[PDB]
């Protein structure tokens, strides 16, 4: 009654259930659909399903735990840019934050109903996460390298470099699966892959 | 983020009622601090104009005294451009605690290996001394601005960061606090009342 | 102390302030000033402004009006407060407050 | 329950003990134990015992009261002082605070598993209190004077000077009385007192 978590029926909720799912009504004023909050949900069934999604995949692990640390590295550093005022910040910092909204914005977002995102299928999950967290690594050990011997690379410069690029992987998500074939978003998510490993080899 | 994450209590409500009373305090005390940094900005730029207007005509005293200077003697310029060894006039760097921060600030020495005599260019040392006195009064008032700039340009973002200290705490944490004991003056009023009428309801039943 | 005065002046100021004894040649065997004639450009008298202001030995810098005027750009591109950078004006050129980088920085204070 | 006054029973026994013995849980977390917190406690004998305090030892009463205002003095700069990072420490104010820092050090706090601090008597407490009245009066007054007069004495020449002093007298809480007299810590603390003023005699 209210949002307050701390009502008799939700504590009561809480201590049965292996699974929950916090949601969050300023999400929901953004309409931010599905209005998940993603830091205080957790299940406790991780562990018995990571045997299963290694006899098919073996390539989630890093990527989820990868997706964790962002998205807490960028709730501690919150509270740090709020008060500051978005200038305290060295260049790693700015690139998790800023890739931290990008993941915000593009694969936490999704709509209900549009015919484009009814429905959306595992393996994309696992091309679109695969497609931003290599991205991040990239970014990452270009500023690092370029930091520690001369001419630090702004986030400013990153995205001159490659706006384009970044337009394409967030309008990633329009696909309609229903359609099209999955190996061919595969090789279309390949392609994007491509694009950046060019770019950074230009600017390397 | 609206609200400090704590459990309602009475307990809770002394706590927060003091950490309410000492950002107010904190405020106070830095609005005192923001109105002395705003003085020494004013002073600062009182009567920079008025020195800097000083030092324009010196600057143009030392000039036609230099065109007298080009008549008695004649080419000097390279004799002067040309004989550079050593400094007379050197900057003593000391501080300046204005306020809280401190700001360097500068001093007029003469070191001591006198000013170079040229007493052959045609035999007019007059004049070169005159210009001497011109050029050492000028460059004395001249390190005095140079101290005065510097002091205002450190002091420029000093009031800057203090004003954005002080306007964030007067803009986040003040409404916050006081939402949170909203609040918990709220929770703690209905746990009293269901006490109350559960308490009501025993009584009723002993009736029968 | 440790610290000189150096001034990038015309020949007039230039031999005025040598007079008033500022000048000097560090070990390297350079002079801490610049001499500005008709014929010089832009870019150079920018690296040579550069070279002063990298050097860590200056403190305070003493320039024209019109010649901090011909280097505005590069002059207002530095905004630090222990290589203090002042003006002065010319013989025809007299003071300008208009025409300063620091009282810009003291934006609608008039 | 809660550790504070809100509950019934603590405010009706406050209400009619006459004499109450608050504990921080703040400095129960320090571990500068016993943990008293010295400033919301309070006792109704101070008067009576006056008399007592002076027909014999004619020297307590002052010295305690200007104990507990060095005290207070240094809790309010506390108070003050947490904003400016204490830049605005005056030399005044550095005194107080550094007297009062050792009277926290040195003569708040025992540790009871040790033979020279499980028993103080009032003698040696009124000695240990008479000699850091006694510094502080010293140390103010010579500061006092040549701020006035000339030469202004700060803080770093009298930590020069006196280093054996303030050693001296932090050493006064091992003067075991378990293994030594009563006679010879009476003796050490009459001669740390006159060393004390040999020394500001020195530096005048």
């Amino acid at each position: 009654p209210g949002g307050d978590f701390s009502d008799p029926v939700t504590s009561a909720t809480l201590g049965i259930v292996q699974v929950f799912w916090g949601l969050d009504k300023k999400l929901a004023q953004r309409k931010h659909f599905p209005s998940v909050n993603w830091l205080i949900s957790y299940s406790k069934y991780m562990r018995a399903l990571d045997e299963y999604y290694d006899k098919h995949f073996t390539e989630f692990v890093p990527l989820r735990t990868k997706a964790k640390e962002i998205l807490q590295e960028e709730e501690d550093l919150a509270e740090i840019v709020q008060l500051v005022g978005k200038a305290s910040l060295a260049e790693t910092d700015k690139i998790t934050l800023e890739v931290a909204k990008l993941i915000k914005d593009d694969f936490l977002q999704q709509n209900g109903y549009t015919p484009y995102d009814r429905f959306c299928p595992f393996y994309k999950t696992v091309g679109m996460l695969s497609n931003m967290i290599s991205f991040y690594d990239m970014a990452r050990r270009a500023v690092e390298t370029t930091a520690q011997s001369d001419n630090k690379i702004t986030w400013s410069i990153i995205r001159e470099h490659m706006g384009e690029i970044l337009y394409k992987l967030s309008s990633m998500k329009f696909k309609d699966p229903v359609k099209d074939g999955e190996a061919k978003i595969k090789a279309d998510y390949a392609q994007l892959l491509e694009d950046m490993q060019n770019a950074f080899r230009s600017l390397e | 983020k609206d609200r400090i994450e704590i459990f309602p209590s009475r307990m809770a409500q002394t706590i927060m009622k003091a950490r309410l009373k000492g950002a107010q305090t904190g405020r106070n005390l830095l609005k005192k601090k923001s109105d002395a940094l705003t003085l020494r900005f004013r002073q600062i730029l009182k009567k920079i104009i008025e020195t800097k207007m000083l030092m324009g005509e010196v600057m143009r005293e030392a000039a036609f005294s230099l065109a007298e200077a080009k008549f008695t003697a004649g080419d000097f310029s390279t004799t002067v451009i040309q004989n550079v060894n050593k400094a007379q006039v050197k900057i003593r760097a000391k501080k300046d605690n204005v306020a809280g921060v401190t700001l360097p600030v500068f001093e007029h020495y003469h070191e001591g290996t006198d000013s170079y005599e040229l007493t052959g260019l045609a035999r007019g040392g007059e004049q070169l001394a005159k210009l001497k006195r011109n050029y050492a009064k000028a460059v004395e008032l001249l390190v005095e601005l140079a101290s005065l700039q510097t002091s205002f340009v450190t002091l420029d973002e000093a009031i800057k960061i203090t004003n954005r200290r002080v306007n964030a705490i007067e803009h986040v944490i003040i409404p916050r606090i006081e939402r949170t004991l909203a609040y918990i003056i709220t929770e703690l009023d209905e746990r009293e009342r269901e006490e109350f009428y559960r308490l009501k309801k025993i009584q009723e039943k002993k009736k029968i | 102390r440790g610290k000189l005065i150096a001034v990038i002046g015309d020949e007039d100021t230039v031999t005025g302030f040598l007079l008033g004894g500022i000048g000097e040649l560090n070990k390297n065997r350079h002079p801490n000033f610049l001499v500005v004639e008709k014929d010089t450009t832009i870019n150079e008298i920018e690296d040579t402004f550069r070279q002063f202001l990298n050097r860590d030995d200056i403190g305070i810098i003493l320039i024209n009006q019109y010649i901090a005027e011909m280097v505005r750009h590069a002059l207002d591109a530095h905004q630090r407060s222990i290589p203090a950078v002042l003006e002065i004006p010319s013989k025809e050129h007299p003071y300008d407050a208009a025409k300063d980088s620091i009282l810009r920085r003291a934006k609608g204070m008039f």
